[PDB]
């Protein structure tokens, strides 16, 4: 399932093309990533403290998961 | 200055080299060069057609290498002959073999410094023994429109060229290009060797070989009953009493000849105990 | 030329060549589609009227 | 263990016209040459091949010339045109040697596996087979001696490999596909039987000749060992082949025994069809 | 040449043949055949087949180049 470059003669499997970008994925992928602090929460204070203990601090300290020694969320 | 109906006398190892410069010519359309000697006006001969590299990239003006050029006639010289070259030869064994729109540019491109340089189409997958696609062309030229394109000096070599005339955008390319007449040389300085080793070798070798026998009559003779019942449906089939059938469906004979000599096989078969004993 | 003929046409240069009298659908497919032959009428019996 | 090739006379055609630059280059009488093609099985084939530009002194006839700018070059040429077709041997005509041959074969044997010299025919007139082939052989003796090197006979043959005939059968502008039992027998009968016997008179002037002034291969190690191979049948009077004659009552009996019933089936072909359109050619004819 | 006639039959025969269907028949051995190429053709067919063979669209045999009814 990938793009390659063949010779129309020999047919042989020539390059790789570095043009596999897949369509509305790589579209889907948000670039400009817009600016929101936590200031703009307000209510789910609580929600941002389970929030970040079960999301943000997966993606930093697996440690803080593993020294301990089950899993991450 | 003047038209003339020309002639080329081929040595034979050049199709040699065609037939292997197409037959291992993969059809990918490749270009060689032609080396054979201009001997007069009104022939030529080629007396070789040497081989090219792997140009795996295109048929083009720029595929030849002038140092294989001079290296290659210095191998002529370091051999008995350094020959001179007369033209080019291409292969186009994929399809109807006709000329190439890079023909129609390497072709004066050659033609420039040489003389004739005839072009050579090839195509051996068009058939074994019974076509025979060997194919050259003179390009005539719109510089030459001012006199008729009619040399015709010598006529009915061009009239038997022009007993085809049939290759599909050939024929519309009458324009720009007319044909030479291709004979085969009077090989027989090979052709008898050709010959003696063509029948020396390919009936039996020392011909102590065969002098299989008996089983394969016993095959064949089961054969030689197992039509017979319905090679003699045909006297039934005979049996329309007063008139009834077109065309007789003749299958009298393929079972006659092959008992013929089949069974002449079969009884100097039997003869060559006492011919090869005595 | 007749309308909606089929001709014969060289590959050569597409020149127009010769003319085919033809039919054009699937005429053999299903055009001669019948039964052919069968038997008589003595094998009805009652459906006269 | 090598049977057979098979030759193209592409390359032999080669050796004709380099046959045409012997004869006019000067006093090089034999045509010498390196056979190029590749190793597949005991069966190969050659494709290609080069003459040598090649002088031999009749004095100390052990000087060759093959010279590497004619080499080395030339087999980066036919190289480039081809990686497949490389050197196997070589050849040079005449029918028996040259006592330049050996280390000939010695030269190229750094190149190859198994450099084969195959000595060639230039213009054939033989009792016997075309162009041979012999391998690198080490039979020595049971001497115990240094080894011996000399190149022996190694069967081959003239085989066709492809297509290649819409040259060669259309020059063919003579011959006919004859269906064996339309003389093509007799013409094996001349060649077996004449081309036979006459080297059955070559075997008397080996056992005349070698009984006469032949010194140690008059019976090295093979004459007698295929005097057993003379000795299937070679007896006296008649040689009383006494099983062979009901034994040949039972050969003579299925050649008999087809030839009556079938030829008189044969008779039904040609008899019965005959007389019809016979006479309705001749009676429907007014 | 009759031997030349009949082996000339079956020489760019049987080693890559292509297959087509048969579609109608204007004349003697002579027809149209559509094929699985997805195009149809008017060829000249031989005289080798016999002609009641040809009632249906049937798998049939053709040449590549020459396309021809074997
Ligand atoms: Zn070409």
């Amino acid at each position: 399932g990938d793009l390659v470059g063949v010779n129309k003669d020999s047919y042989l499997i020539l390059e790789t093309l570095p043009t596999e970008y897949d369509s509305r994925v790589k579209a889907m992928e948000v670039d400009e990533r817009p600016t929101e602090q936590y200031s703009d929460i307000g209510g789910l204070d609580k929600q941002i403290q389970e929030l970040v203990e079960a999301i943000v601090l997966p993606m930093n300290h697996k440690e803080k998961f593993e020294n301990l020694g089950i899993q991450p969320p | 200055a003047v038209d003339t109906a020309e002639q080329v006398y081929i040595s034979s190892l050049a199709l040699l080299k065609m037939l292997k410069h197409g037959r291992a010519g993969v059809p990918m359309e490749v270009m060689g060069l032609m080396l054979g000697e201009f001997v007069d006006d009104y022939t030529v001969r080629v007396i070789d057609v040497f081989a090219m590299p792997q140009s795996g990239t295109g048929v083009s003006v720029e595929a030849v290498d002038p140092v294989f050029q001079a290296k290659m006639l210095d191998m002529l010289k370091q051999t008995g002959r350094p020959e001179m070259v007369v033209g080019w030869y291409h292969s186009h064994p994929g399809f109807g073999c006709w000329l190439s729109g890079v023909d129609i540019n390497t072709q004066q491109s050659f033609e420039a410094l040489s003389e004739r340089a005839v072009a050579v189409v090839v195509d051996p997958i068009q058939s074994v023994k019974g076509k025979v696609v060997i194919d050259a062309f003179r390009l005539i030229n719109a510089n030459m429109m001012v006199l008729g394109h009619e040399p015709r000096q010598t006529t009915s070599n061009l009239g038997h060229l022009n007993k085809p005339s049939i290759q599909a955008l050939i024929h519309g390319l009458n324009r720009h290009y007319y044909s030479i007449t291709i004979n085969y040389r009077k090989n027989e300085l090979e052709q008898k060797m050709l010959l003696n080793l063509h029948k020396k070798s390919w009936m039996e070798g020392l011909t102590l070989q065969d002098y299989v026998v008996k089983e394969m009559l016993e095959l064949a003779k089961n054969y030689n009953k197992a039509v017979e019942e319905e090679d003699k449906m045909t006297p039934e089939q005979l049996a329309i009493k007063n008139v009834g059938k077109q065309d007789p469906k003749r299958h009298l004979e393929e079972h006659v000849d092959v008992l013929m000599t089949s069974n002449i096989v079969q009884c100097l078969a039997a003869m060559l105990d006492t011919v090869v004993f005595k | 030329v007749t309308p909606n003929c089929r001709v014969a046409l060289r590959n050569d240069s597409y020149t127009l060549h010769k003319i085919l009298p033809n039919k054009v659908d699937p005429l053999v497919s299903l055009m001669m589609v019948e039964k052919v032959p069968d038997s008589t009428y003595e094998m009805i019996g009652g459906l006269d009227k | 263990a090598v049977q057979k090739v098979v030759v193209h006379p592409l390359v032999l055609l080669s050796v004709v016209d380099h046959f045409n630059r012997i004869g006019k280059v000067g006093n090089q009488k034999r045509v010498v040459g390196v056979l190029l093609g590749s190793w597949q099985k005991k069966v190969l084939d050659v494709s290609n091949s080069f003459a040598v530009p090649f002088d031999e002194d009749d004095k100390d006839d052990s000087v060759w010339f093959l010279d590497h700018d004619y080499l080395e070059n030339m087999y980066g040429m036919f190289k480039k045109v081809n990686a497949r077709e490389r050197i196997v041997g070589w050849y040079h005509t005449g029918p028996k040697l040259h006592k330049n041959d050996i280390a000939i074969n010695e030269l190229m044997k750094r190149y190859c596996p198994n450099s084969v010299l195959v000595i060639i025919d230039v213009k054939p007139k033989d009792l016997g087979l075309p162009t041979e082939a012999y391998i690198s052989v080490e039979e020595v003796h049971d001497d115990g001696t240094p080894t011996s090197k000399t190149f022996e006979h190694v069967t081959s043959e003239i085989g066709a490999e492809e297509a290649e005939e819409v040259g060669v059968e259309h020059l063919l502008r003579d011959i006919k596909d004859t269906t064996v039992g339309t003389l093509s027998q007799r013409i094996t009968n001349q060649v077996h039987g004449l081309k036979g016997l006459n080297s059955k008179l070559l075997d008397i002037r080996s056992y005349l000749e070698k009984v006469a002034t032949g010194k140690l291969p008059i019976n090295h190690q093979i004459i007698y060992q295929l005097q057993d191979v003379f000795n299937l049948l070679p007896d006296v009077s008649l040689q009383e082949f006494v099983k062979a004659f009901y034994l040949k009552t039972n050969d003579q009996m299925v050649v008999v025994y087809l030839a009556s019933l079938i030829r008189s089936v044969v008779a039904l072909h040609n008899l019965i069809n005959n007389k019809i359109a016979n006479r309705d050619a001749e009676k429907k004819e007014g | 040449e009759f031997l030349h006639a009949q082996e000339e039959v079956k020489r760019i025969q049987s080693i890559p043949l292509v297959i087509g269907q048969f579609l109608e028949a204007v004349d003697q051995n002579t027809a149209i055949v559509g094929s699985t190429t997805g195009s149809n053709y008017y060829v000249r067919i031989l005289s080798t087949i016999d002609r009641e063979l040809l009632k249906p669209n049937a798998s049939v045999a053709l040449h590549k180049h020459s396309n021809a009814l074997v």
